């Protein structure tokens, strides 16, 4: 019982089928590794993307280039939303299947999904309020995020 | 090459078993793209042997990293050569010499914020001449195991795709080799096996609308991965036992077995008899005897995918002396800077 | 034969605490998702589904879309058979039969059902 | 890599690691802190509940964005409910009070 | 009796065959042939009585002695 | 010169084919049409009222059906 | 087109019931219950509902009275 | 109970104290 | 240049035998071959060599209207007597550079 | 919904208002068929059925049965979710 | 098909000319059942006259003669 | 009137079995493993429709073929 | 054998199919669902015997051209 609740202060904690202790159900809330501050003060978030980052100095203050094919994958329930509601594809499954063809289209409706549709920018380590900032998309032929010189 | 160098290039280049290097001197008799053929010098001869050496060069393999191996020779017909000389030149050297990157005419200066922190600009020219341009073989691995719902199977019929998306399968349900293959194709056609599927109102409705069944078997093909664009160039096939060949298997098979023929009979023309037939036997019977493959698994199928990475921005570029930098952007060669002679850098 | 399956016969289980060749924070259970869940395009596709089904019932006679409605358990309880529906029409089963089949060739009309066919 | 919905975890709902799995990207705790400083408390809610770990939200937004309507349920996140049921499974009786 | 000529000539055909080619052929384990065999080959050779498989191979025959005959 | 020339120049001046299957009549109608091999929408809006009434087994109220779906989906004879 | 809100900050203040007001009033529009105030110029629901609020045609107490008025009229 | 959530925060104490 | 077609070729990751140069090589050969046509648009030019010697751009078959400008640009090499290189090239009129991948945005019915 | 978190020692009758069984055998799996076995730490009388709406013997596969348990294998039907609750 | 479409048209033409009743009562069943087979089948019949209509093709005519002969032969 | 349906339900038989089973099954949307029976229900009210409708059907590849047989022979 | 299996069991089925699920299932001596399930479950099988068994039987429709042909050359 004592090892199941802790697998600690008795000793010797007792090891798995590998010569690893095994963890203990208070081992799981607990410290760096458990529920407390990997799933529950942060967490990994759907509609996220993550690319390197290039220098495009012609960007305005407020805006970033994201890459087309990043922004297809971020934005894919808005893009179906809109080739539903715009008449071009007359069920969800449909519209999937024409954004994955990439047609011509998609990308209009791509384009006036993200018009006015911030995107957060972040890097890895956030050391005060400014490692998180929006911007306003502009969709760039590429694979590497643009971002402003003077941020 | 390092146009600027250190003279430890060489010292690199050999003593790392990359390059083929001769074992003994003489004159290349025969050169080829995947071989080399030496009459040695009868100085090096020993009394009993026919003064001949067979360098067999590694062709397009796949290195740990996923980056291209390959050996060309770096000799000609006719051409001398003494023990120690460098044969064919791997992955990554030229002439024998370590020539890990470009020697790129460089300038200095700031132009327009597109090399602002560390940002480097490239003209187009650079990418013209595919000259940091790079081959990534791939492996991808299709493996039909045994369910209790019933075996894993290979075929080519694949319900909810289309004729023209099984296109590039031959009849035994994997890819030609040589197809050019998009992120998304098919390159091994598989099913599972399924039952019970418990299907709802309004899908029963619509099933029996459109006089449709629903499939017993469920698609579990290998695609490619979506991005990824390349050619097969290679299939290897693994089948258990006592499971029997598909008709693609016993093609590859039968490829195999004339390859170790033919490179057998040529050692033989080349140049003992004994040794070639017996070895003739043992290669025959290692190519079909049927291979020791995990519990449960009937048949893998490994597909060699070869991409060709040209540049872009985002791409990471450095030289020797710690400077870092990702190309940010690509420019015409119009708009470069340029010298006197119209040279642009 | 035997000697296969006891040969399959599964190995102790795998800890998914199982540090990845990193030994860091990366552990097997980081690795393994949740097979049985409904991908939301799915959930969605099943919702219109069901809208589908409804516009599409709707524009048919009285009793031959309750004579669908009830041979499938479509916002119902459990399916009805024929005999039942006789039971609940009072009328021959073959009655029924021809009924929904008739009912099946009218929903496989063209302009009828491209937005049925769509969502195969 | 880019992800708007994909594979989730098993024993926590929330997505999975990187680019190999499909997965998303880990918005930590330092994240969350840059968050607070700004006033962003529907951006972190949603961040947090449905776009991560809220099982019934995050299919309710799903079908709620692909008609254009931009609202969300939030509900409690199913890595909190875990919470709970791993201290109830020690000897300690955790509740929420005011039902 | 026509049931018995056919289980008698399938039966020794099947023998002939081999055990493990008739296993493999009908995907049934060799430990069951023998169970299989001795229950179902009455019924089958029954069916096939019933639905008189080569008779018309023998009035084919028939008909091809004729036709030489008359040429 | 020339393609420098054109751009300062440009600066300077500053249904029919749906078979029968696409009507959904009466079987009175399809029956008719298809005897009369008037099978695509294509071949039926060529005929005339009057000459189609004379088939067999159609009057009044078939043709009266065919004209106004025809009309309903912004069709006409001629 | 938007840039700043620095002008509706200014008409409402505190930077998060402008938040707040303009989420109501984007809302608003977004379901087929209310339309524009302001010229649309291709403008998402927010961007308008923050044109909106600059131009002092909207604010929280304006959308409660309203609000308010179509309960009252909703009698009828 | 922070940023535009404060109100939020605030009206349910109002809610609260009832 | 804009294709190639040899004969016991499937991809460009192969070697031919008898021939010293790869066949990714002989393409990045190919693609630095400088021709006119006067006529046409898109010609397909065939090269048949046998025999030791270097296989240069002398040996492509030559009609009217295409001009080889210099003879002398070597194509591959035949290290072996019995050794046969037979190729279709495809060259046609363009602009600029437009790489093969942006060649196949529709395949064309490749 | 919720306005406060209590915490406190748990009494052994709380903790068996929390339990929906008795967890009397160590088995989990039936290493043949991996159905969960009758009494173990994965067991669908106890903690609930692992397919939705699915009794796990098999004579109850529908919507329509939801509410009642089994008789031959006494498990009742519902979602699988709730496996994450019992 | 086309070919086909002509056979059933001619088909339902001489029908009409014929009489439904009439042809019922020539072909021994009810006017219903003509009425039915005018869109149940016809179309099939048609369809099957059509791809008979073609004839045997020289190749195909030689294997089956071959064939005939085998079966035919001691 | 019932001599010409046999008489054309022979012919017509005859076309099915020198046309094939893959042929006329696909045709007349049959299942295969079926199409037999259908011969025994079908073709003969077949027949009698055509014989009704005056309809004129010949069987000259029949003869043909028996040439041909008798090459090999 | 593959395709010799599947000829095999395209004739079993038709020659049950034309005698009769009720009809086969009377003279074989058991219920008539023993025969539809025979048909689902057995009959490949059988017939993939047959097909190594090398039983295989000439098609009807050919054995009613070589009829034909011995009527007409005598
Ligand atoms: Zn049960």
């Amino acid at each position: 019982v004592d090892a199941l609740l802790d697998n600690g202060r008795r000793g010797r904690a007792i090891t798995g089928s590998n010569k690893r202790p095994l963890k203990s159900l208070a081992d799981m809330i607990k410290g760096k590794q458990g529920r407390f501050r990997q799933n529950l003060l942060g967490k990994r978030v759907d509609y996220s993307g993550r690319s390197v980052i290039t220098v495009g100095p012609y960007l305005r203050l407020h805006q970033c280039g994201l890459p087309k094919k990043m922004a297809l994958e971020l934005f894919k329930p808005f893009i179906y939303g809109k080739l539903e509601l715009r008449g071009l594809a007359t069920t969800i499954k449909a519209a999937k299947k024409m954004v994955e063809r990439e047609e011509a289209v998609v990308w209009d409706i791509l384009d006036e999904v993200i018009r006015e549709h911030p995107v957060l920018l972040n890097r890895a380590p956030t050391l005060h309020r400014l490692g998180i900032q929006a911007f306003e998309p502009v969709l760039i032929e590429g694979k590497a995020i643009q971002l402003h010189p003077l941020v | 090459k390092p146009l600027v160098g250190t003279g430890m290039e060489r010292a690199v280049a050999v003593d790392s078993g990359v390059t083929a290097v001769a074992k003994r001197g003489g004159v290349v008799q025969y050169v080829d793209a995947s071989r080399i053929v030496i009459k040695v010098n009868e100085d090096e001869m020993y009394p009993g042997e026919a003064g001949i050496d067979i360098y067999n060069l590694t062709k397009y393999t796949r290195s740990n990293q996923n980056t291209c191996i390959n050996q060309m020779p770096c000799v000609s017909l006719g051409e001398p050569v003494e023990r120690g000389d460098v044969l064919a030149d791997g992955p990554s050297t030229d002439l024998g010499e370590l020539a890990l990157g470009q020697n790129m005419r460089v300038a200095f200066m700031p132009w327009n914020g597109y090399n602002f922190e560390d940002s480097i600009l490239v003209s187009e020219r650079v990418v013209q001449e595919d000259r940091f341009t790079t081959i990534h073989i791939q492996e991808l691995a299709c493996v039909s195991r045994d369910t209790k719902l019933g075996p894993e199977e290979i075929t080519a019929d694949i319900p909810n795709v289309g004729e023209a998306a099984l296109s590039k399968l031959d009849e035994s349900g994997i890819v030609y080799i040589g197809a050019e293959v998009t992120g998304g194709d098919i390159l091994v056609g598989k099913v599972t096996p399924k039952g019970e599927t418990q299907l709802t109102p309004e899908e029963k409705l619509l099933r029996a609308i459109f006089g449709e069944k629903a499939s017993d078997v469920k698609d579990s093909s290998l695609r490619v991965p979506n991005g990824v664009s390349g050619t097969v160039i290679d299939v290897q096939v693994f089948t258990r036992d006592g499971v029997e060949k598909d008709k693609r298997a016993l093609e590859i098979e039968e490829m195999q077995l004339k390859q170790a023929k033919k490179d057998l009979s040529e050692e033989l023309q080349i140049l003992l008899k004994h040794e070639f037939e017996k070895k003739l036997e043992a290669k025959r019977r290692k190519i079909t005897q049927g291979d020791d493959l995990a519990p449960g698994v009937l048949k893998i199928v490994k597909v060699y995918l070869a991409v060709k990475r040209r540049i872009q921005p985002g791409d990471k570029m450095a030289g020797r002396h710690g400077n870092k930098g990702v190309i940010s952007k690509i420019n015409p060669i119009e708009d470069m800077p340029y010298d006197e002679n119209g040279t642009p850098v | 034969d035997k000697i296969r399956k006891v040969l399959k016969i599964a190995k102790e289980p795998i800890s998914m605490e199982t540090p990845i060749g990193d030994d860091e924070d990366s552990h097997l259970g980081d690795f393994i998702e949740d097979t049985t869940l409904e991908l939301p395009l799915d959930s969605a596709t099943t919702e219109s589904l069901r809208a589908a089904t409804h516009d599409v019932l709707a524009g048919l006679t009285a009793r031959e879309a309750k004579v669908l409605r009830m041979r499938f358990g479509i916002d119902m309880n459990t399916d009805y058979t024929l005999e039942e529906v006789g039971k609940q029409f009072d009328v021959t089963r073959e009655r029924i039969r021809q009924i929904e089949a008739k009912a099946l060739r009218k929903l496989r009309h063209p302009s009828r059902s491209e937005v049925l066919r769509s969502f195969l | 890599h880019a992800r708007s919905t994909g594979s989730y975890s098993l024993v926590t709902q929330q997505p999975l690691g990187g680019k190999a799995q499909f997965g998303g990207q880990r918005f930590g705790e330092m994240e969350v802190w840059a968050l607070e400083a700004y006033g962003a408390a529907y951006t972190l809610q949603e961040m947090l509940t449905v776009k991560s770990d809220d099982v019934n939200g995050r299919t309710k937004m799903y079908k709620n964005i692909v008609d254009g309507n931009h609202q969300m349920e939030p509900g409690m996140p199913e890595s909190f409910n875990v919470l709970l049921k791993e201290i109830r499974s020690l000897g300690i009786n955790i509740e929420l009070e005011d039902e | 009796n026509e049931a018995l000529r056919i289980e008698s000539a399938l039966l020794n055909k099947i023998a002939m065959l081999g055990t493990e080619k008739t296993a493999e052929a009908v995907g049934v384990d060799k430990s069951q042939i023998s169970r299989w065999k001795r229950d179902w080959i009455p019924k089958f050779s029954m069916l096939l009585a019933v639905l008189e498989w080569g008779v018309v191979d023998d009035d084919m025959a028939r008909l091809a002695r004729q036709v030489a005959a008359i040429l | 010169a020339t393609i420098l020339a054109e751009q300062l120049e440009a600066f300077v001046d500053l249904i029919l084919l749906r078979p029968v299957d696409d009507l959904e009549l009466t079987v009175r109608s399809a029956n008719c049409l298809k005897a009369e091999a008037i099978h695509y929408i294509g071949d039926l809006v060529q005929r005339t009222e009057v000459e189609l009434l004379k088939t067999p087994n159609l009057g009044k109220k078939s043709l009266t059906e065919i004209k106004d779906v025809l009309a309903s989906r912004g069709l006409s004879l001629g | 087109a938007r840039v700043t809100v620095q002008d509706a900050v200014e008409k409402i203040g505190n930077r998060f019931d402008l938040v707040l007001v303009a989420a109501r009033r984007a809302r608003q529009m977004q379901v087929g219950g209310k339309d524009p105030l302001v010229p649309e110029e291709n403008d998402k629901t927010t961007v308008i509902a923050l044109r909106e609020i600059e131009e002092g045609l909207i604010n929280n107490q304006i959308l409660d009275v309203r609000e308010r008025q179509e309960q009252q009229e909703q009698e009828a | 109970p922070a940023g535009t959530g404060y109100a939020y925060h605030q009206d349910r104490m109002r809610r609260r104290a009832a | 240049v804009t294709e190639v077609e040899i004969d016991g070729v499937l991809h460009e990751y192969s070697t031919k035998e008898g021939v010293q140069e790869d066949i990714l090589e002989i393409l990045l050969n190919l693609k630095g071959l400088a021709v006119r046509v006067q006529g046409k648009d898109e010609v397909i030019l065939t090269l048949n060599k046998s025999g030791i010697g270097p296989v240069t751009a002398a040996d492509i078959t030559h009609d009217g209207d295409v001009e080889i400008v210099k003879p002398q640009h070597v194509i591959c090499h035949l290290t072996d007597e019995n050794a046969s290189i037979s190729m279709r090239i495809k060259v046609q009129r363009g602009r600029g550079y437009v790489p093969a991948s942006t060649r196949i945005h529709s395949e064309e019915d490749e | 919904e919720f306005d406060a978190i209590k915490i406190a020692l748990a009494s052994p009758d709380m903790i068996r208002s929390w339990s929906f069984g008795e967890v009397k055998k160590p088995e989990t799996i039936n290493y043949r068929t991996f159905k969960p076995e009758r009494d173990g730490l994965f067991c669908a009388r106890i903690f609930g059925p692992v397919k939705d709406y699915e009794c796990l013997c098999g004579k109850y596969k529908r919507l329509k049965h939801r509410g009642v348990i089994c008789e031959k294998c006494g498990v009742e039907v519902t979602q699988t979710k709730v496996r994450r609750e019992r």
